[PDB]
């Protein structure tokens, strides 16, 4: 697909690694579904090791042509590690390993409710940090990027449906640890303007921040160019 | 208390309040409470912010100014 003026949207392709299990291909089908119809999965496993040769990546951002790609990885020193990987002409943009904490929680887990697919999300980020700080940053910047969907100059107020909300696990100083980041789905119920009720819809993620690539200043000037 | 900061055209709300670890420590019994009560709090003000756009009915649409967020693109412009 040519490059274009007005960008279609960004497509994800989710990629089993070689280590991935049966709980890490659960959590997968689940945050895929989310991003439906504008996904991509395989079936079967590949050995990719993101930090010590991108090149597999990049080939399958340009073959697949998904601009976002979601590797699933596991070992005792990297448990449950989805790599989130974004690119710039088919190039590595940024990656940044975010690891599902024990606690994780499927669809399966609520009562079944309503879901019209594909449409687009509400967003509330929860934490100072996602403005400030150069790990949060990138964070807020991938999931906006990752779930936003089409962009529309008339939104459908029927369509309010959902928000995808992310929080920071407190705040915390210069020199701490960094806190998890808190992945929440909710559908929108009101009562009589009315008052909003949410409902959780799941998946329910913990992420604990691993390793991090970042672009060169010469590409973000190339990918943020107007 | 900061005020919430919004960008609309990607149906966004952003909450810069303090955050108390305590309150959402992995074994704190109510931090699913907290989160969604977070959540609620903040989708109302977006929601608010959504429907105090201008309005068409072809069925009721909501004007979306572009949005605001510097995200990169995924294609060299043409």
């Amino acid at each position: 697909r040519e490059a274009k003026l007005v960008e279609n949207v960004k497509q994800a392709l989710f990629i089993p690694g070689q280590s991935c299990n049966k709980n890490l291909h659960d959590i997968m089908v689940d945050l895929s579904a989310l991003k439906k119809p504008d996904m991509k999965r395989f079936n079967r496993k590949n050995d990719i090791h993101p930090f010590e040769d991108m090149s597999p990546l990049e080939f399958f951002s340009e073959k697949n042509d998904c601009s976002l790609m979601v590797l699933m990885t596991s070992s005792k020193k990297r448990k449950n590690n989805m790599t989130f990987i974004r690119t710039f002409g088919y190039k590595i943009y940024d990656m940044i390993e975010l690891m599902v904490a024990d606690n994780f929680k499927l669809l399966s887990d609520f009562k079944k409710l309503t879901f019209t697919v594909g449409l687009k999300p509400m967003f509330t980020f929860q934490g100072a940090a996602f403005d400030t700080h150069p790990v949060y940053k990138q964070i807020k910047s991938l999931f906006l990027d990752f779930f936003r969907g089409e962009s529309t100059d008339l939104q459908d107020v029927a369509g309010l449906q959902h928000v995808i909300s992310m929080t920071i696990q407190g705040d915390f100083q210069d020199g701490e640890p960094l806190p998890n980041v808190l992945f929440r789905v909710y559908k929108l119920k009101s009562y009589k303007l009315p008052r909003i009720e949410l409902v959780e819809i799941g998946p329910r993620l913990d992420f604990k921040i691993g390793r991090i690539h970042t672009p060169s200043p010469d590409m973000v000037t190339e990918a943020h160019k107007k | 208390g900061p005020e919430a900061v919004y960008d609309l055209g990607n149906l966004a709300a952003f909450d810069s309040n303090v955050l108390d670890k305590n309150d959402l420590d992995s074994s704190n019994a109510r931090r699913e409470e907290k989160i969604k009560s977070l959540t609620r709090d903040n989708v109302q003000l977006l929601i608010n912010q959504l429907l105090s756009l201008p309005m068409k009915t072809t069925m009721t649409l909501l004007q979306l100014p572009d949005p605001t967020t510097d995200l990169p693109r995924e294609k060299p412009l043409p």
